[PDB]
RNA sequence: AAAUUAUAUUAUAUUAUAUUUAUUCAUAUAAUUAAUAGGAUAAUAUUUGUAGUUUUUGAUACCAUGAUAAGGAUUAUAAAUUGAAAGUGUUAAUAUCAU
C-alpha cells in the first residue's frame, strides 16, 4: 500500500474514543412534573437563577 | 387566536407563536421562564371567551367624506 | 482617525452655557465638585469642578492643574474649570 | 434662478470636451431644444451639434490605425479640416444656448447670476448679495438690498 | 481637606456604602468590593 | 422607484459654481437644508461635525425619511376608526394577521377579489349605520352611483 | 446596456436563429470594466 | 528575547485589570445613571418627594464610591500583547480579530502562525454582504445575526 | 519633421494683517518589581497569609544586503468566441553597522 490513509475512521477507533470520556447527566433532559412557577427562579444564592 | 395575535404582535410569525427566552444564563431557567410567559399570554388570550367586551375591535381604514358629500358643505 | 476619539482632548455670548457644559440643568454637580471619601488633601482639583458660590465666598484655596484663582467673582459660577482658563 | 452665486467662467473648448458628460448629455439637449421649440425658432444649430456628436460617440472606442507614412500632408490635413469644422459649429450652439437663454431670462424676470449680462436689463454684470461686498470688475460699493432688474406686479 | 471642605462639601457615607450585599454579587460579575483594586474572596491570593 | 438624490456629495477641493460642479453646501442642495451644515467662510466640537461623511449621511438620511414620512401621510384620504368585530364587513370577520407576520393576506379569493386587505379603504357614506346610530338624522347624503348598464354617452346613445 | 444583454439572450434563448444577427451586432457581448 | 520585556507584560495586564473593573462596575454605574438622570417618574408607587429624595440618595451613593470604572471602552482598546507599538482603533495601525498592531500582524504573517488568506488589495474579499454594501453593511448584518433576529421575550 | 510616446479632469495655497484652536515644543512629574494552591449530587486527610529570598527585567555593532534607471527577442494569414493576449535574456551609478 505504501502511503494509506483511511478517509473513515475505524469502528474500533471509534469505540475507543467514545469509551474514554464521560456523559454530562443533564444531557438526558428528562422532564415529568412541570415547571416551578414560583421557587424555580427564587432559589439559593450560589446556585441562582 | 384575534386577541393572541394583537397581544403578540412579533412573536407570532407564519401561525407559529415562537417564544425567544434569553434572559437566565441557563437554559433551564430560560425554558422555566419561557413557559411562565407562554402561559400569562394564553390566560391573558383566552379573556375573549368571556364576552363580546373582549373581542378585539377591527381596525377598518374609514375614508374621509367624498367629493359628493362635500359638495354640500 | 475615527471622529472625535483623540486621547487628548472660548467665549461665546448666545452659548454660553452650552458650549462645553452639561446638557441639562436637572442634573446635579460632577464627582470632583463633592469629597468621596476619607481624604488627606489634594494638591490640585480636576478641570471639571464646577465653580460654585462657596468658591467665590469662602476662598481657601483654588489650585487648578499651575492654575491660582485668587480673584473671585461671580460671573464665574455655575461654569465649569476649562472655560475660565 | 436660484443659482446666484459668483461664477467661474469657463472657455468653450473644455465644454466641448466634456462631451457626453455635461455638454451632449441628451437629458440636457432635448430641454434646449424645448426653449427653442417654445418661441417658434428652427433647432438647426442644435440639430446640427446632435447629429456630429451622435456619430462621435459611436466609434469614440475605436483606435486609430498607424500611418506608416504619406508624402504630401493631405489626408491629415482633410482630417484636421473636418475636425476644425466640428468645433466651430459646436462653438454656434455655445454661443446660441447663452444667448437665448439670456434673452428668455429677460422675459420671464428672472434674476441672473452675480456678474452675468442681460441684455436688455442689465448691461453691466449684475450684482447681488455676494460675499464680496462691493462689485468685483465695476469696482462700486453694492446697496442694499439688491438691484431689481424688472418692475414689480407680476 | 478642613480648608478645602468649604467650598466642597462633604458626603461620606463610610465604607458600608463601598461593600454591596451578597444579592448583588452575581450582577457585579461576583464582586462585593468596589475598590479602585480588585478584591478575590479565596485565602491563596489574600 | 424613485429619481430624488440620497447620497451626499463626497469630500474633495472647494468646488466652485461652474459647469457641471456645484459647491459643496449650496442652497439648492437638500431644500437648503445644508445651511445647519455650511460655513460661509472660505470651537472644535462646532467645526468638526459639519465635515464628518458618517454625519452628513446621516442627516441627509433623516431629511429623506422626513421626506417619504410626509408623502406617506399626504397620501392618506382615510382614518383608522376600531370598529367592532359583529358590525364590520363580511371580509373582515376573519382572522387577519399582524403588520409582517404572514403572506401578504389577499381580500377574497373565492369572491375573486384579489387586493390586499390591508388596503382596503371602505366609504363613509356606507357605515352611518355603524359609526353613526345616535343621530338618525343621515348626516351624509346617500352615495349616487351611476348606472353602468344605461344607454349613456358613453355607448353611442 | 445590461438590460439590451439581458433582452437579447432571452431572444436567443427562445428563438435560436435571433442569434445570427444579434452576434453580429455585438449585444451578446459581455465587456469587463469596472470601478 | 525572550518573549517581550516586563513592563509591556505589566502594561498589557493592567489594562486586563480594567476590563475586569469595566465588568465589575458598568451594571452599577449604568443603573445609578439611570436612577439619578431620570425625570419622569419612577413609578405609581414612588412619586413626588420620594422620587427626588431617591435620585438624590443614589447620587450620594454614585459619588461615594472611590475607584468606580466609569471610562469608555475605546479609550484603551489599542493594546497590543506581543510588542509595544502602540496602534489607533479606527485605522489602518489595528486588526480587530486577532487584537494586534499592523507591525504585529505583518510579523504574524510572515512568520506563519496564522492561517490567513491573501486577497486582491483593491477588491472587498469574498463576503457577499461587504462586496454589497460595505463595513457598514456586514456591521448591520452581524447586528441582525446577533439580536434582531430573536423574537423578544 | 513623420510615428505619437503625451495621462488627462478641476480646485486650492501663503503675516491681508491681527486673533481662538488639533499636533509639535518648553518647564513642572507621577508610576516600581517577584510563585502555586483542586469545594454539591465523589466511601470519610479541616487546609492553606503555607512552603520564596542575596528573585527576572543587562551584550545596538561598521560583513560580502538591497533598491534605481537603461536597452532584447516570440506569437497573430481565424469573422468564430462573453472574451484573438501572454510568457522568456544583458550594463552603468547609489548602497551594505547583527557573536
Amino acid at each position: 500500500r505504501m502511503g494509506y490513509i483511511p478517509r473513515y475512521t475505524p469502528w474500533e477507533w471509534i469505540a475507543i474514543q467514545e469509551a474514554d470520556q464521560p456523559l454530562i447527566a443533564e444531557q438526558i433532559r428528562q422532564d415529568n412534573i412541570g415547571t416551578s412557577y414560583f421557587f424555580s427562579l427564587n432559589r439559593y444564592w450560589r446556585y441562582k437563577a | 387566536e384575534r386577541r393572541l395575535r394583537i397581544l403578540a404582535q412579533h412573536r407570532v410569525g407564519m401561525g407559529v407563536l415562537k417564544l425567544d427566552a434569553d434572559k437566565y444564563e441557563d437554559q433551564a431557567d430560560n425554558v422555566t421562564f419561557g413557559t411562565t410567559k407562554l402561559s400569562e399570554l394564553l390566560a391573558d388570550a383566552r379573556k375573549a371567551q368571556l364576552g363580546e367586551e373582549y373581542w378585539p375591535s377591527v381596525e377598518l381604514k374609514v375614508r374621509k367624506p367624498s367629493g359628493q358629500s362635500k359638495a354640500h358643505y | 482617525y475615527p471622529f472625535l476619539r483623540r486621547p487628548h482632548i472660548n467665549p461665546s455670548a448666545p452659548y454660553f452655557w452650552s458650549f462645553m457644559t452639561a446638557k441639562s440643568q436637572m442634573a446635579f454637580l460632577p464627582e470632583e465638585n463633592y469629597i468621596t471619601g476619607d481624604w488627606t488633601g489634594k494638591f490640585f482639583v480636576s478641570k471639571r469642578q464646577v465653580y460654585t458660590l462657596q468658591h467665590a465666598t469662602s476662598g481657601a484655596k483654588v489650585r487648578v492643574k499651575i492654575f491660582e484663582f485668587n480673584s473671585p467673582s461671580r460671573w464665574n459660577i455655575g461654569k465649569e474649570m476649562n472655560t475660565l482658563t | 434662478n436660484t443659482f446666484l452665486t459668483s461664477s467661474v467662467a469657463t472657455p468653450p473648448i473644455s465644454v466641448i470636451r466634456t462631451g457626453p458628460k455635461w455638454w451632449a448629455h441628451p437629458e440636457r439637449m432635448v430641454r434646449q431644444k424645448l426653449m427653442y421649440f417654445t418661441l417658434g425658432v428652427d433647432q438647426l444649430p442644435l440639430r446640427r451639434t446632435a447629429v456630429i456628436q451622435r456619430d462621435l460617440q459611436r466609434f469614440h472606442m475605436c483606435k486609430p490605425p498607424p500611418r506608416v507614412g504619406d508624402s504630401t500632408g493631405y489626408k491629415r490635413s482633410r482630417a484636421a479640416q473636418l475636425n476644425t469644422w466640428y468645433r466651430r459649429i459646436q462653438y454656434q450652439e455655445y454661443h446660441m444656448q447663452h444667448l437665448f437663454t439670456r434673452h428668455v431670462w429677460g422675459l420671464l424676470r428672472v434674476y441672473p447670476g452675480n456678474t452675468t449680462k442681460i441684455q436688455g436689463k442689465a448691461d453691466d454684470g449684475y450684482v447681488g448679495y455676494d460675499s464680496v461686498p462691493f462689485h468685483r470688475y465695476n469696482r462700486a460699493p453694492l446697496p442694499f438690498p439688491a438691484r431689481e432688474l424688472y418692475e414689480r406686479r407680476k | 481637606r478642613r480648608e478645602l471642605e468649604k467650598y466642597m462639601p462633604d458626603i461620606t457615607i463610610g465604607p458600608k456604602a463601598l461593600v454591596t450585599p451578597v444579592s448583588l454579587m452575581n450582577a457585579r460579575n461576583g464582586h462585593r468590593v468596589t475598590h479602585d483594586l480588585l478584591h478575590s474572596y479565596d485565602p491563596h491570593i489574600g | 422607484v424613485s429619481t430624488g438624490e440620497f447620497d451626499h456629495p463626497p469630500f474633495q477641493f472647494r468646488q466652485r459654481h461652474t459647469f457641471n460642479t456645484t459647491p459643496l453646501h449650496d442652497a439648492n442642495r437638500f431644500g437648503g437644508r445644508t445651511a445647519y451644515l455650511r460655513e460661509i467662510g472660505p470651537k472644535k466640537q462646532g467645526r468638526r461635525f459639519k465635515k464628518d461623511p458618517r454625519t452628513v449621511q446621516f442627516n441627509v438620511d433623516v431629511w429623506c425619511a422626513q421626506q417619504t414620512l410626509r408623502k406617506r401621510w399626504k397620501q392618506r384620504d382615510w382614518e383608522v376608526i376600531e370598529i367592532p368585530f359583529r358590525l364590520v364587513p363580511r371580509e373582515q370577520q376573519r382572522v387577519i394577521p399582524e403588520l409582517y407576520t404572514d403572506i401578504p393576506q389577499m381580500t377574497d379569493p373565492a369572491r375573486n377579489d384579489f387586493s390586499n386587505i390591508r388596503n382596503k379603504v371602505y366609504d363613509r357614506e356606507e357605515l352611518q349605520g355603524v359609526l353613526f346610530p345616535a343621530a338618525g338624522a343621515m348626516l351624509y347624503p346617500p352615495l349616487q352611483r351611476v348606472d353602468k348598464q344605461a344607454m349613456t354617452l358613453d355607448k353611442y346613445l | 446596456f445590461a438590460l439590451r444583454m439581458a433582452v437579447a439572450n432571452a431572444l436567443v434563448k427562445l428563438i435560436p436563429l435571433t442569434r445570427i444577427p444579434l452576434k453580429k451586432s455585438g449585444l451578446l457581448s459581455v465587456d469587463r470594466r469596472r470601478e | 528575547g525572550q518573549d517581550v520585556p516586563k513592563r509591556h507584560t505589566h502594561f498589557v495586564l493592567e489594562s486586563r485589570l480594567m476590563y475586569e473593573k469595566s465588568f465589575r462596575d458598568c451594571w452599577l454605574h449604568s443603573v445609578c445613571r439611570a436612577i439619578s438622570q431620570l425625570d419622569e417618574p419612577l413609578s405609581k408607587t414612588v412619586v413626588g418627594t420620594h422620587q427626588k429624595m431617591l435620585q438624590r440618595k443614589v447620587t450620594c451613593f454614585q459619588y461615594n464610591q472611590y475607584g468606580l470604572f466609569k471610562t469608555p471602552y475605546y479609550r484603551l482598546a489599542n493594546v497590543d500583547r506581543y510588542h509595544a507599538v502602540q496602534g489607533v482603533a479606527g485605522t489602518r495601525e489595528w486588526v480587530p480579530y486577532v487584537n494586534v498592531s499592523y507591525w504585529t500582524m505583518n510579523k504574524m504573517v510572515r512568520g506563519g502562525n496564522l492561517l490567513v488568506h491573501r486577497v486582491h488589495y483593491t477588491g472587498w474579499g469574498t463576503d457577499s454582504h461587504l462586496k454589497k454594501g460595505g463595513w457598514e453593511h456586514r456591521w448591520n448584518k452581524v447586528l441582525q445575526r446577533n439580536v434582531l433576529q430573536y423574537s423578544r421575550i
